[PDB]
């Protein structure tokens, strides 16, 4: 009689995790993050930190160049597509006077642009939904009217102004 | 003085001539493109060209020899042999920069395996 | 490591499903290379793994 | 060529999806037609990384 | 600085030195291996700075000890052939249809 | 400080009573409020054999603080228990930034040098340096003092080559 | 809200250690999606809009608005026989070809 | 493009010989030997 077994399954990295569990740490090597060349192994803790910060600075320069000139890196050739290797866009795409531009600026966390945009909406006489106002206060209160990189709470700051401006204040805002 | 009176180190890759590529030398680049039945040999060739010019322009006067470009799956390993003349901090900065830039340019996980040498490894003198 | 050893290791999660398993009568693996020695090394590795 | 073989083949064509009606060979070219289907980047990137002080 | 192969013992755990596929490191591989066509009254070149050894797809990460240790941990993932199917005589009896399909492993982004 | 110890124990009892399982950050806070110290033994007896998951931002500060106690109390068995908790499964992720890693290992190895037999001290020395951390000069003086009290003076040249 | 997202990313940091060895690096790249998934599946990340074979092989329901018995039926039967043998196109592109043919023959 | 195909219906390394030669001689094209 044919007893077909059951199809046991595993996560994608499961085999790698097993193979990794097979091997111990190399006691005569510096950590994997450094180079194995004798001239490039850090000798001291300050030297190791210096090398790690140098590597991170190189990474950030590369990322700045990637994000500043996306047109040179937009040509995708990888199948399946890799979103994490694509440029990231940090500018607001909606320019017209609407709650849409406002929510996009809140999504991108552009504090000054968001508050200016809300003032413009108020000038135009367009009513802003309660949820958008709650999002704006969330952003401002977390960041204290400063752009994302301590900050002390300043009196009558834009958070307080917008808060006093809302016709209706619910639990979320308080 | 008078007319009747009158009458260059090379490394292993430089020393040996092109007719030794499978006899004494090897192939600097290793990929499956040129095997019988495989595809995209041209794209891999253009990728290799850009990698070599980019690396020779990003490590000026550091590279002791030619690069070795290995490819497994979608990985891309650059095994380069550089000199100990540039500071190690600059080496780390450039390694990070080049890895990130090439990974975002080829949309694949590129990696770099620098090997420092005290000076050019001369094989013979031609 | 002579003393400092991982006290325990997290084994990956392999679940025994309820569906029936697929059955392969044959599985032919043709490997192509430009080098005979690399193919001999890979053959040794693959055959030893298959035995194990 | 018997009739029996003829539209036995024509039934086989209907089963496998080929052209049932024998459309000679000059007008079958539609079947074959529908059966089938950057220096700027390199140079600009090189020059921009040259200007930023990271290339050559 | 001195190569770390001077600190490697004669009874170390080699698989922990090369866990995965890695390029030849003359400062990590503790072998006096030489490669290169010798010159007249010469010797094959040493490993330090050798580009030819660096061009080899080495199997230092797959030694018999490492392979056995890998294949002992991977047994957890396997199922068993139904023993009733002893030979092709019964594979063609209980399962008349055979489906053949192929996968291709190249190197590249796609 | 001192006035808050029994309120803190009351809060710990309340958390364990109301079904909220304490994290590493909780025991971190308790340990530091008490370290200003036999309570660490009870905490360790609780935590032995457990795997942790990220629940509070301050969890990564635990082992550091815990090792500090083993440094101040001068107890090696507690330090081995703490390191065994660190090595249980994937707990090592909690060791913290580079500064906390160096701090933790520096105290752990200072304690080992002070208290372990010189053979075990040397085994730990070769297992931890340079793979785990880069030793400070003070740790190297401590290793030399351990070799002195062990009268294993023959190893001083190797230790000095390493220090160089 | 933003508070929850930031607290989650702050919880992410608490176990944010550098890579320890090569296997961990491969695991991280596999999770990030940068590395291929083994065993290699040449049709990974592609589903063809969940189409089934009958939507590729039987395209003759899109010829209903054409003439049923003239030479136009013959020509469009040839076109659909070609298109049903096309492994490089999606169903949407095939039906777009058919709709272009409809428009052109409607004008003429 | 597609329109042109429709109206029609109604009716190795990609390098120059030189640049190829340099790379093939320097051993930079994988697999290419000399006879």
């Amino acid at each position: 009689e044919v007893v077909i077994p059951k199809k046991k399954t595993w996560d994608k990295v499961a085999v790698l995790q097993a193979l990794a569990s097979t091997v111990n740490r190399d006691t005569t090597a510096v950590p994997y993050v450094f180079q194995d060349d004798p001239y490039l192994m850090p000798a001291s803790s300050l030297e190791s930190r210096s090398f790690l910060l140098a590597k991170k600075s190189g990474e950030n320069v590369a990322k700045f160049i990637i994000n500043s000139y996306p047109k040179y890196f937009q040509k995708d050739i990888a199948e399946p597509h890799i979103p994490c290797l694509m440029p990231e866009y940090f500018e607001p795409q909606i320019k017209d006077i609407s709650e849409a531009a406002l929510k996009e600026r809140i999504e991108l966390r552009k504090v000054k642009a968001s508050v200016d945009m809300f003032d413009q909406l108020l000038q135009a006489g367009t009513t802003v939904s309660l949820e958008t106002t709650n999002s704006l206060l969330d952003l401002l209160c977390y960041y204290g009217d400063q752009e994302p990189s301590g900050v002390t709470w300043r009196a009558k700051n834009n958070a307080e102004r917008i808060f006093s401006l809302m016709p209706e204040k619910n639990e979320h805002s308080y | 003085r008078e007319l009747p009176c009158a009458w260059k180190p090379v490394t292993y890759e430089e020393a040996h001539a092109p007719h030794y590529i499978a006899h004494r030398k090897g192939w600097l680049s290793l990929h499956t493109g040129n095997l019988d039945g495989e595809d995209h040999a041209a794209e891999r060739t253009v990728e290799d060209v850009f990698l070599r010019k980019f690396m020779w322009g990003t490590f000026p006067g550091c590279l002791a020899d030619q690069l070795v470009l290995k490819r497994r799956g979608n990985q891309l390993e650059i095994c380069a042999v550089v000199l100990r003349q540039l500071s190690p901090h600059k080496y780390y900065f450039l390694v990070g920069y080049s890895e990130t830039l090439l990974s975002y340019f080829y949309k694949c996980p590129v990696r770099l395996h620098l090997q420092t040498v005290p000076s050019k490894v001369v094989y013979k003198y031609l | 490591l002579h003393v400092d050893v991982p006290k325990d290791l997290t084994k990956p999660v392999v679940t025994i499903s309820d569906e029936p398993d697929i059955l392969y009568k044959r599985l032919s693996v043709l490997v192509k290379g430009h080098d005979k020695a690399v193919l001999d090394s890979y053959e040794y590795f693959a055959v030893l793994a298959a035995k194990e | 060529l018997s009739e029996y073989a003829f539209r036995m083949s024509r039934l086989s064509a209907r089963l496998f999806g080929e052209v049932t009606r024998p459309t000679n060979s000059k007008s079958m070219k539609v079947v074959k037609l529908f059966s089938e289907l950057n220096h700027h980047t390199y140079a600009e990137l090189m020059q921009t990384l040259r200007f930023l002080g990271l290339y050559r | 600085l001195p190569p770390r192969t001077e600190k490697m013992a004669v009874d170390q755990d080699w698989p922990s030195v090369y866990p995965v596929a890695a390029p030849f490191k003359p400062s990590a591989v503790p072998l006096p291996v030489r490669m290169g066509y010798p010159v007249k009254k010469g010797v094959p070149m040493a490993k330090e700075g050798n580009l030819e050894l660096l061009k080899i797809p080495n199997f230092l990460h797959l030694t018999p000890v490492a392979i056995k240790k890998h294949c002992e941990a991977l047994k957890d993932f396997c199922t068993e052939w139904p023993a009733a199917l002893d030979s092709d005589e019964k594979c063609e009896k209980h399962f008349p249809i055979e489906i053949d399909s192929t996968d291709y492993v190249s190197s590249g982004p796609s | 400080h001192v006035f808050a110890r029994s309120p803190a124990l009351q809060v710990l009892r309340e958390m364990k009573a109301i079904g909220i399982e304490p994290s590493l950050a909780t025991y971190h806070h308790i340990i530091r409020l008490f370290d200003q110290s036999f309570i660490i033994y009870d905490i360790m007896n609780e935590l032995m054999g457990k795997r942790f998951s990220p629940k509070d931002p301050d969890d990564d500060k635990f082992f550091q603080s815990a090792m500090s106690i083993c440094s101040s109390l001068r107890d090696l068995e507690l330090a081995y228990q703490v390191h065994g908790l660190l090595k249980t499964g994937d707990n090592w992720k909690f060791i913290g930034p580079d500064q906390h890693r160096n701090f933790y290992y520096s105290k752990f190895f200072d304690l080992i040098c002070l208290m372990e037999q010189i053979d075990v001290t040397l085994k730990w020395y070769e297992d931890l340096i340079p793979s785990a951390y880069f030793p400070h000069s003070q740790t190297m003086i401590h290793l030399l003092q351990a070799l002195d009290v062990a009268n294993r003076l023959e190893v001083i040249p190797k230790i000095w080559k390493d220090s160089k | 809200s933003l508070w929850d997202v930031e607290f989650a990313k702050q919880l992410a940091t608490v176990n944010e250690q550098p890579l320890q060895n090569g296997f961990e690096e491969l695991i991280q790249w596999t999770k990030e999606g940068k590395l291929w998934e083994f065993p290699i599946n040449n049709e990974a990340g592609f589903d063809d809009d969940g189409s089934e074979f009958h939507e590729h092989i039987f395209l003759e329901k899109h010829l209903e608005s054409f003439p049923k018995q003239g030479p136009i039926r013959h020509f469009m039967e040839l076109v659909t026989c070609g298109l049903s043998k096309n492994p490089y196109l999606s169903v949407k592109q095939k039906v777009e070809h058919i709709e272009w043919f409809r428009n052109y023959f409607n004008e003429k | 493009a597609d329109e042109r195909l429709r109206i029609n219906s109604l009716r190795r390394w990609r390098l120059s010989r030189i640049v190829f030669r340099h790379l093939a001689d320097h051993g930079q094209l994988s697999g290419i030997q000399r006879a």
